[PDB]
DNA sequence: GACATGCCCGGGCATGTTTGCCTGGAGACTAGGGAGTAATCCCCTTGGCGGTTAAAACGCGGGGGACAGCGCGTACGTGCGTTTAAGCGGTGCTAGAGCTGTCTACGACCAATTGAGCGGCCTGCAGACCG
DNA sequence: CGGTCTGCAGGCCGCTCAATTGGTCGTAGACAGCTCTAGCACCGCTTAAACGCACGTACGCGCTGTCCCCCGCGTTTTAACCGCCAAGGGGATTACTCCCTAGTCTCCAGGCAAACATGCCCGGGCATGTC
């Protein structure tokens, strides 16, 4: 797979930042935001990955990322805990 | 109404020898009456001549009578009169001879009687007995049935047997048979199903 | 051998005492667990619960709706100062957020 | 099935008692037993530490009761105190 | 002819978007780039659905707690528009 | 309510060698009447024909009497007196000689007599004995049982057992027997299903 | 016995909008009652208790009351008076407020009244109209059905309607709203299977 | 006996519109009443439930009544009074408010009359009028047929008409209907074989 | 004579208050403060000497790491003076 | 606050620490927002250890009750033990 | 008086391999005491949640090995595990 | 018996595997300790221990000094961004901070 | 002979009770932990006096902060056009989840050896006597 | 002044106590293999909402100018802190003895789900009447 983070659009880019009550955006937002993402997701990713090795699984469970997750100081309640 | 007693069916041939006989009669649809060996079993339709042959070793006393009474086979209706149906008892069919409720009637003869007990309830025609004529070993009394066995209010689709008891002046018991009666409409399909149904 | 009470319902409880009663002892939070032990946890766990639920009901009853939903346990979540300092960090799904607009982007 | 031990029931038996009339979706249950579940590891974790930093064996009502300040906000830290209070006054009383 | 003034749309979408719940990135990319990420770690690795979905929403959170601190940012410089200089702020002031 | 008292269910046969029989009749489904011997238990339909014969190695004397009465067969109710429920009870079936509460009745008998026990409150049902036909061996009674074993407020499910007592002219016992009895739609399958349970 | 008139089944809302609810109860095994929109029928167990939601657009008066009252479904027994089967009118079961022949009660209300209509012969309970509590967005009443609906010599496997009115301080209808009620051991099960059978 | 007159059966909805209309039931073996539009016939068993509908364009006034009458389909047979059978007429089934003899009853009304016509020997059942609820569009009698189109002495297998007539407070004609009825056993399989007949 | 502009020796205090290692608050001050504090909890309280003297190093410790991000606020405005509400900013931010 | 303890806190001391987080230039307000954010930190760290000290039935604060009460906070120290 | 432990000695002989020519003051000291504590608690606490997330009893050397790696930065990671392994390795060689 | 060996000397550590063995098997950790437990986790700890002493060394020389103060070891963990990050919530005793001025501020 | 009409047995559904499996509580016995008391003595608190930096205060001057104005661009809004996501569906297999069996491992205990601390003995440094 | 021996301070050798290591025994947790099923992965077709791109206009951001006050640095004055010392007792720590609680093992009752037993309604076949 490539390029897939283009896939956040700009408009999605937006509708998140409108949540988050932003009013009006510069251009280079856009690229800075995909980059902040692209690293938490990674962090993410990587930690839960590591418990799926741990646990010599080939499959990720959400209780994975939830761990993942948790240490990171962001408790995650919904898919179990 | 129900009866204080049940009429005795028990075979007795008694002194005189005394057994039943019946007509050779085929099977086919057109058929009045019909008897059944196998069965030991009547099937004849209503208001038609029903031939019963009396047998006897030696011949009875003179002042001897014949007597015929229907009971239901089932020992629980036992104790019910035989009977006709209501509809039956209230058409415009009798002879001048049998009362309108009888069962059974004997045609052909003018010396009949037709008795409603007093103690029992039950209905009974008789005939004074005859020997056999030239020819014959044997005398023959013609019934008439006058119901149906289906009919409703009446038998009721209950099997009946006729009694038939050879008696003195007194009506004392000189001897006694019984056979199976099935009165209908066509007897030889009747007769023939069942007697088919024996191999079944 | 008289007829058992369930320990729960001695307490008078509503969260059962049995099951805490193995969960502290395993998972290797002590060696020992006392008796008492127990029991006041569950009355601690019961209070807190219900304490958001009541918040969340009527925060169901403000929009009118007849059953609790992950917005309305949010909404409760964030209006009761101690429960957003307790339940600060947790993410909730499908949670959305306040709507918080501030004073300076208001049209003038 | 082959599953975890859930709170739902008395979860609910706890809503009826605050809101007879309300019911509860399938998230808010599976988020309340994830809350339950949260709660209950933080207070068993800091009764465990205080037992390990005091060289004693065994968990008792005391050492939760400690965690429990410790953790809550001190307005619900006095009102789960008294219940907890409560609870173990009485059982042990009966 | 009509046409609304500029910002007034925003405001009202300011509105819609704390108001719902939904997800806003589209589901099927966000699920290429966690694989597209994860590969570079371990080929063949299989997600659960659930999973996916578990780090969407962690994702959202943590994108839309950052528009609003750098939100706060922007106005304490007293402007309105966002820079990518109020996002760097707000995250190294939390240590990022 | 409640009796003083339980009938003793003990077998005797007495100086007339005293036994009860009954009919062959087979399981077809909803047969209105069966046997089972090695349950001693009947399976009959709600006020339906049920025959009990009566054998004895010698004649009872004349003015002999047979009795039926009903009992729970669980001993926990056995001081309950079986009767009719409190449906069966109002409706207006009553024959013109059975009281409408009675659970037992004999039908075709123009003799029978009901009796309310006015010490135990037990219901019961007499008639006179007779004696078999000459060929015959046994005399045959038609009772009838007028609530199902699954009545609510009267049998309620529970198993009872008839017990019949052979009596003089002045109730003294002469013989007593006795059978297990339920009374259900279809006789035949709960035959075949309580026989077929003995193999488990 | 029977009925001199029919009551009304048809639905008015009526000036105050006034509606039926139940509790949104599961199908499981251990189940005491249960409603399906689906069939507008209500599930429940014999003396269990049956919650039924008042729903209205704006209170009525003070004094208004509400009323039940049952009738079968099917038209040919609509002159037939819904009441307790002869068993469950004899047993001991009653409050000290409702008639033992009385199928549907009220429980937990002293307000109650039980009402034999002397014209034509129906039962019916009636209580005061009470607002919904502070935070309530309906009234809710508690009854009791006090027969299975397969009982003997009552219902006898008919269904019922059960109809509730809304009326006034004289009786007058206000509004009128009704739902079919199966009376039955295992309420889930049957609703299941009659939800089932809405496919079929 | 045979009446002096031969009712009308002209068809006359009058000024209330009045007409018959039947239930859509099947044609199951056993179906206890079902009805032909191709031929304008009711099927039933015996003292079962036989649902019409009165359909009007207006409601007739207050103290209007229904009447229900038999008359023979043949020619030959208008003549001769439908009544029950001699064997119907005599059972104990009266149900406290129909005489013996007549053959059409009402069930579940209190208000039904039964007249025995002085000077026509008709017999004929009435019951006073009422209108559905607005919102439906008929009003349901439910009679009972009391023989068997088979009953001999009776109906003897003649087809009826039943003849439904409207009457105000003075017994005047206010609109008239009819149809053939056939009672029996089997309504499924009997309407099902009229109806196949119809294209041979 | 000669003397330096406002905004010079405080520049050279940056680099050695940077560079040293003691504490910058006065001792006795400090204890009264968290005796007189500790007495709202309960009186009559005894303290080891250590134990003051982890309180002022965690405390100086967190002032002058508030004081680093406040600053990096003032200069986001564009200022060079920290005003108290650079502080609320740097402090909401870590979501105290 | 007894006498002054918080003011006890002086100007120049607020100052020496405000250098080290590279601060050039104060306006005069910050002195007072300082004081109140430092009594907030103290607040927090002295309660928990009391919490602490009481659990343990003691009557003297030990620099372990306060290592203890730090840690908790997200914040470890190293050298007075731990 | 009574016994007491620390790794002061241990510190010692390892700054002697990196400076051989250099001493240590004690306040450094109880730094590193601090240090080694604060670095032992994580991984055993992280450790003990991989067994007890996995069911396990038993830490091993994997459950370790894993806490390293979820704890310490990427390339410390890579050089704390190859001297893990190979002191494992050698121990169960010698 | 035979003639005995320490285990770290098997190991080649300098840190005391027995110590660690015992400090596993307390501390509520796990209900069991495996034999290459503490060989690894004694072997990080050695190896985090010499990055540290090592990089304080050589602050210390920058300093002219012979021997490591507090100081040293705070600049030394601040230089290495590895350390840094695995320390960042830790508050050296006599530990200083960094000599960073910002540009902005400088005259001109 | 063909068809028309009724009852019994079989099949299915409707309706209630008994049996089986899992979980929690109650009772009894054994070992350690916790609690209480007595004693020892170190550390903390309190108080004193002297020395001196640090803090507090006031003045003067300059830079920075603040407010207002003007210019041009970057963003927002809207229209039309294009693409892919979402929805629903279909097909194939890998891995997850659970069970059963067996072994090697770790826990526990006792015995032996080395390390650390303390006591006694020896060597170096400082002091005294001899050449 | 130079060389040799004795006492005190520091280091070394032996003993005591504790910790670590070695070896033996016991019981189970973990590893391994196997089986069954669920969910994930991959592909297709259709419908429409969202995304992309372009054009127009305006509000915002950016840079500059001008004004005033607040903060910095300096010098002088006052206050409190810091340093070292002394005294008293409370609290913490250590050791010793006694009682209760929790853990471990065995047994009984209750709670929840599935299967069987029994009643009621319709269809098929056989039995019997009609044409």
């Amino acid at each position: 797979l490539r390029d897939n983070i283009q896939g956040i659009t700009k408009p999605a880019i937006r509708r998140l930042a409108r949540r988050g009550g932003v009013k009006r955006i510069s251009g280079l937002i856009y690229e800075e935001t995909r980059g902040v993402l692209k690293v938490f997701l990674e962090n993410v990713i990587r930690d839960a990955v590591t418990y799926t090795e741990h646990a010599k699984r080939k499959t990720v469970t959400a209780m994975d990322v939830v761990y993942a997750l948790k240490r990171q100081g962001r408790t995650l309640y919904g898919f179990g805990g | 109404p129900l009866s204080s007693s049940v009429p005795s069916q028990k075979t007795y041939q008694g002194s005189y020898g005394f057994r039943l006989g019946f007509l050779h009669s085929g099977t086919a649809k057109s058929v009045t009456c019909t008897y059944s060996p196998a069965l030991n079993k009547m099937f004849c339709q209503l208001a038609k001549t029903c031939p019963v042959q009396l047998w006897v070793d030696s011949t009875p006393p003179p002042g001897t009578r014949v007597r015929a009474m229907a009971i239901y086979k089932q020992s629980q209706h036992m104790t019910e009169v035989v009977r006709r149906c209501p509809h039956h008892e209230r058409c415009s069919d009798s002879d001048g001879l049998a009362p309108p409720q009888h069962l059974i009637r004997v045609e052909g003869n003018l010396r009949v009687e037709y008795l409603d007990d007093r103690n029992t309830f039950r209905h009974s025609v008789v005939v004074p007995y005859e020997p056999p004529e030239v020819g014959s070993d044997c005398t023959t009394i013609h019934y008439n049935y006058m119901c149906n066995s289906s009919c409703m209010g009446g038998m009721n689709r209950r099997p009946i047997l006729t009694i038939i008891t050879l008696e003195d002046s007194s009506g004392n018991l000189l001897g006694r048979n019984s056979f199976e009666v099935r009165v209908c409409a066509c007897p030889g399909r009747d007769r023939r199903t069942e007697e088919e149904n024996l191999r079944k | 051998r008289a007829k058992a009470k369930t320990r729960s319902s001695r307490a008078g409880l509503q969260f059962p005492v049995g099951r805490v009663h193995r969960l502290l002892r395993k998972g290797n939070y002590s060696e020992r667990v006392g008796a008492g032990a127990p029991v006041y946890l569950a009355a601690v766990l019961e209070y807190l619960t219900a304490e958001i639920l009541e918040l969340a009901g009527n925060a169901a009853r403000d929009n009118k709706k007849t059953r609790i939903i992950p917005r309305h346990l949010q909404l409760a979540i964030r209006n009761d100062e101690e429960l957003n300092k307790l339940l600060g960090r947790v993410t909730i799904a499908q949670g959305g957020v306040l709507p918080n607009i501030q004073a300076v982007l208001l049209p003038k | 099935r082959s599953r975890k031990e859930s709170y739902s029931i008395y979860v609910y038996k706890v809503l009826k008692q605050v809101h007879p009339d309300t019911g509860i979706s399938s998230k808010a249950m599976g988020i309340m037993n994830s809350f339950v579940n949260d709660i209950f590891e933080r207070i068993a974790g800091e009764a465990s530490r205080l037992a390990h930093y005091n060289k004693r064996s065994t968990i008792t009502s005391r050492e939760i009761q400690t965690a429990v300040r410790l953790l809550l906000p001190g307005e619900l830290a006095k009102h789960a105190v008294s219940e907890g209070t409560k609870a173990v006054t009485k059982y042990t009383s009966a | 002819p009509h046409r609304y003034r500029p910002g007034t749309v925003a405001l009202r979408e300011i509105r819609r978007y704390q108001k719902s719940t939904e997800l806003l990135i589209r589901k099927l990319p966000f699920q290429r780039l966690v694989r597209e990420i994860a590969q570079d770690f371990k080929t063949d690795l299989r997600f659960q659905s659930s999973a996916v979905m578990a780090l969407q929403e962690a994702c959202e959170a943590y994108l839309v707690g950052l528009f609003e601190d750098t939100n706060l940012c922007a106005i304490h410089a007293k402007r309105v528009t966002i820079m990518p200089k109020d996002i760097q702020l707000a995250r190294r002031i939390r240590g990022e």
